[PDB]
RNA sequence: CAGUAACGGCGAGUGAACAGGGAAGAGCCCAGCGCCGAAUCCCCGCCCCGCGGCGGGGCGCGGGAAAUGUGGCGUACGGAAGACCCACUCCCCGGCGCCGGGGGGCCCAAGUCCUUCUGAUCGAGGCCCAGCCCGUGGACGGUGUGAGGCCGGUAGCGGCCCCCGGCGCGCCGGGCCCGGGUCUUCCCGGAGUCGGGUUGCUUGGGAAUGCAGCCCAAAGCGGGUGGUAAACUCCAUCUAAGGCUAAAUACCGGCACGAGACCGAUAGUCAACAAGUACCGUAAGGGAAAGUUGAAAAGAACUUUGAAGAGAGAGUUCAAGAGGGCGUGAAACCGUUAAGAGGUAAACGGGUGGGGUCCGCGCAGUCCGCCCGGAGGAUUCAACCCGGCGGCGGGUCCGGCCGUGCCGGCGGGGCGGAUCUCCCGCUCCCGUCGGCGGGGGACCGCCCCCCGGCCGGCGACCGGCCGCCGCCGGGCGCAUUUCCACCGCG
RNA sequence: CGCGUCCCCCGCGAGCGCACGGGGUCGGCGGCGAUGUCGGCUACCCACCCGACCCGUCUUGAAACACGGACCAAGGAGUCUAACACGUGCGCGAGUCGGGGGCUACGAAAGCCGCCGUGGCGCAAUGAAGGUGAAGGCCGGCGCCGCCGGCCGAGGUGGGAUCCCGAGGCCUUCCAGUCCGCCGAGGGCGCACCACCGGCCCGUCUCGCCCGCCGCGCCGGGGAGGUGGAGCACGAGCGCACGUG
RNA sequence: GAGUGGCGCGGACGCUACGCCGCGACGAGUAGGAGGGCCGCUGCGGUGAGCCUUGAAGCCUAGGGCGCGGGCCCGGGUGGAG
RNA sequence: GAAAGCGGGGCCUCACGAUCCUUCUGACCUUUUGGGUUUUAAGCAGGAGGUGUCAGAAAAGUUACCACAGGGAUAACUGGCU
């Protein structure tokens, strides 16, 4: 006997009764922000306070 | 020397075992000089059965077996004499003989008599001199028609009886089988004494 | 399944090997003692080859 | 599979994985189960107690088919038949009990582990526990003896 | 069975058997007790067939063995004689005529086809729209690399000649003249041996499993065994102290074969060679090293220096940068040529500088889109006909096939079931209720198939007619279109 | 920094641009170019500055006046078999396994047997042994019966991954509102597993009272309370292969 | 979120999922333990319509490079069958 | 002891000993192997016989004729600290 009996995870994956039952992607990457010194750099000094 | 918790082991290995080692690489030549020489004797023996002679039916001993059957070695003197076979025809014409079993039932012994009768029936008898029959032979139809029989004669099956559904008697329910197990125990094991007592009395 | 039944099943069609039982053994050898400068193995019981 | 084994990357390595203070010399603590009650007691007493001693009587010639006797329980004891005759056992008005030969089936005693589905049933076995038996009564069976 | 019952400073350790399933399967014979006129056996001498296993026949007041017991009958499964029933003609060893297992020898498919590489081809490309030819042969070896087709072979329930076996019809020689069922009547057996005591060994065998020495030594409704010494008692089971016997099992010697996930000349046998050799030991014994020129000796004529070993030129070969212990030719170590260096022994890590050696096949220096700016060319886009192919959905057409789907049929079977029950077997009471075992027939389950209807699908599994889109080919279009290549320091 | 409206005192304007703004760009340049020069770190030789004792091994401690090592090539040392344990992968699963046997070039392979599972290990333990051998309350009749019966029936507590119900709520200018999807107050079923309390089976002890009959006895069974067991409390095993000990 | 009421035929890379990507902290080590080796050796089953007398293995090398390393790949020479 | 209670050796901290084998004691006990009767033997439970090297081998010397495996874990020299 099989162990899964439909093995397309192509059609089962966008199929409507699992896509509804789904979160939405976060698809955006954040890379690292350089620290930039606010006490030296007016605008971050401002950015925080 | 031992690590932790493991089983204390003690390995038969002491002596020059190295020298005593038999190792199987005959195996499948084995089998095929058995398989030759089996066909070999069954295309001797020709038209007469490939395993030989009929084996008769028998009880295994000990308490453990007595519910099986087996074949047995040969049929013993006293199934002949009331199947009406003489000893010394009896394996001339196909039939294991035993001069050492005894017959303490009559049922394992009526069980043989009727094997020997069937057996007698099936057997289809060649003339001693193949153009001119003698009157103990079977006829030139069956004699054409004869041939090699495979595997074991008339073979020894195991079969046991068919009880149908019986509505349950008042005293059937009734009979107390554990008590009557417990109490012929203690009258097997005390009865010794009981008798030497009464004697004494 | 097929690699692992294909692996155990092909190991029964193989005629054995060996080396001699008798070889290496079949001299009369012995240790020529600690002293003598030599590397104290057993060494081939002495004559003129 | 001699490429997956640990020999094969200790090649370098000096002592081959057996330490450079206590070496691996050949028989250090005997042979076998060798210092039983002298230098390996504790591993003995801790591990495998009762070992050393004497107990009970010596049955010198002991064949084992005299103690002969495999059970069965009221658990598994409707398997040795089909499940067509308990079926039908219900299915019929009349009360028949089918009968149950235990040692058909290759038991000869029968124990009591077991509850019971509520059907008569007559038990041809060779021997009976008591809680077996009452269990069968209380079903409301019988209990026939083999010899 | 079983690392079990058991043995064991009961420590380390040791350690069977019965039952069960198979491989194989095969049974018998004396002495004794007795009856048959010793009815038995060995050997010499003559004759005939005729025997490289010394045998059959005739012949002898020829010789011996043997009553201190030869042969026939007969052995624990009982045997023998006498009476009454019953029914047989064929067992055995040796000549022949013919057809139907092994050892030997001789053989049997198809390319050296056309170009081409090489010292040499077995390499490379090609060989009808008849996939070069044979293929029951495409294992392997040889042959100037690497070959199904050049050669030996391989394949074949292939051919031929010899030779030795095996069996059946029957001709023919010899002997043997032999059965069973039931009653009556006789008979029945192995001794310094069983057994016991002790001693030593042995065993898993424990108040003693087996074997042996010595002492004591039997019995016949006895004797042996019944895994705890002994007495009394039932019960079971065999018949010791005489003998033969295939098959299945074992095999590092020997004769012959076939193979390998083995070793590849410091390995594998000690031994790939003039190896149990040379050599060593008074002897018992000990015991090595040692494979390869080249396709082919074509193994270097001749000139020349020298007393010669040796060279220098020629010459053979693809090659002597393969020259007789000569395939390849490593490292250590040495000679010489070139470069550089040098009083803290050398060598070493990090950082640079200086000089070499070769490399970039360096040395006017990146291509890529689209557009713009000029100039050339090409038969060239968009659209629209005709055809063929593909995609999707036709939300839900029409017809098919599938279903780890389901509901029906008075649809036609396979297995199965510890679900139930009409014919026949044997026998019991006397054709004959009932008993007995084996076959049949109803029922339940799963399954296979025919007809019927839904539910799913055809995306692990489809068509044809529609419809739309896309592609390709050919017309048609023929220039402010389309499309190519070139310059502008765009 | 609109009033049209919610208090005690006095919901979408439109653009364009500069940038101390989630990590460097130029819409800047200048040379030199075919046997005499450009690049090439690594690698051959040399020089200079700094650093720098000779490896292996036993040792508390090695550069050691500790031992082994002159130099080079080839050989050269945790292997195979049986046993056991635990982990891990696979197959079937209250089973599992033909390993011995038989059947019908590669192949001494692979295939098959089931009325070939004998058998092995497993599904039952405990006792030296003979032996014994794994859950119950209630409701009537006989504030009680040894029982006749009748209904239902594999415990309880606490913690427990997930699951279940849902007080309410998740928008576009509102008000009702219907359907799906979603969050969550609080409240439940509780997996495996752990701790605890019950209970059942075998051995053995203490105390006591009833039951049975083809065999009335030194017969057999039963009860309550502790206590010893490699136990039961709705199975996890077997075979194969690999790893470490 | 959803319903009923009040011209131009266009759009980079990706996803060996055993892959690719993002952010943060860390890194001595004998005996000893584990993992990963596209490190290496020799033979067997598969596979590369692999390579090779237009020159295989082997060997030498102030040549060109890759890898943290085990090692490896090209160039030149020698060699002659894998 | 009137009783509350107190007592399962010594006011407390020490005075002692496994497997095997033996010997006794206990029950109307189990087993003695085809069944019974009876001696005998083996079991089960509890004490004793003893291992003072006291977690428990059964044990005299010599070697200048000496031998092997090791040790600078350990003496006889120097050297070092004192």
């Amino acid at each position: 006997m099989h162990k899964m009996l439909n093995t397309d995870l192509s059609r089962i994956l966008k199929s409507p009764e699992i896509q509804r039952a789904l979160r939405a992607p976060r698809k955006k990457i954040h890379r690292r922000v350089l620290k930039k010194n606010p006490l030296k750099n007016l605008r971050i000094m401002l950015k925080l306070n | 020397a031992p690590s932790r918790n493991g089983m204390i082991l003690k390995p038969h290995f002491h002596k020059d075992w190295q020298r005593r080692v038999a190792t199987w690489f005959n195996q499948p030549a084995r089998k095929i000089r058995r398989r030759k020489a089996r066909q070999a004797r069954a295309r001797r023996i020709a038209p007469r059965p490939a395993a030989g002679p009929i084996r008769p039916i028998v009880r295994c001993p000990t308490v453990r077996y007595h519910t099986k059957v087996r074949a047995g070695r040969g049929f013993s003197l006293e199934e002949l004499r009331v199947a009406g076979i003489h000893k010394k025809v009896a394996r001339t014409i196909g039939i294991s003989v035993d001069p050492r079993r005894r017959n303490k039932s009559t049922e394992s012994l009526q069980a043989n008599v009727q094997r020997l009768k069937e057996y007698r029936s099936k057997l289809v008898l060649f003339p001693r001199k193949p153009s001119a029959p003698k009157k103990g032979d079977s006829s030139a139809e069956e004699l054409k028609l004869a041939t090699q029989l495979t595997g074991p004669v008339m073979p020894i099956r195991n079969v046991f009886k068919k009880e149908k559904a019986r509505v349950i008697t008042e005293e059937e329910k009734n009979f107390k089988a554990f008590a009557s197990l417990r109490m012929a125990r203690a009258n097997a094991r005390l009865f010794g004494i009981r008798a030497k007592r009464a004697k004494e009395a | 399944i097929v690699n692992f039944v294909h692996t155990n099943l092909r190991k029964n069609n193989r005629q054995p090997y060996a080396v001699s039982e008798l070889a290496g053994h079949q001299t009369s050898a012995e240790s020529w003692g600690t002293g003598r400068a030599v590397a104290r193995i057993p060494r081939v019981r002495g004559g003129g080859t | 599979p001699s490429r997956l084994r640990k020999t094969r990357k200790l090649r370098g390595h000096v002592s081959h994985g057996h330490g450079r203070i206590g070496k691996h010399r050949k028989h250090p603590g005997g042979r076998g189960n060798a210092g039983g009650m002298h230098h390996h007691r504790i591993n003995f007493d801790k591990y495998h107690p009762g070992y050393f001693g004497k107990v009970g009587m010596r049955h010198y010639h002991l064949k084992r088919n005299q103690s002969f006797c495999p059970t069965v329980n009221l658990d598994k004891l409707w398997t040795l038949v089909s499940e067509q005759t308990r079926v039908n056992a219900a299915k019929n008005k009349t009360g028949a009990a089918p009968i149950i030969d235990v040692v058909r089936s290759g038991y000869y005693k029968v124990l009591g582990k077991g509850k019971l589905p509520k059907q008569p049933v007559i038990v041809k076995a060779k021997f009976f526990s008591r809680r077996a038996e009452e269990k069968i009564k209380g079903v409301g069976g019988a209990c026939v003896l083999v010899a």
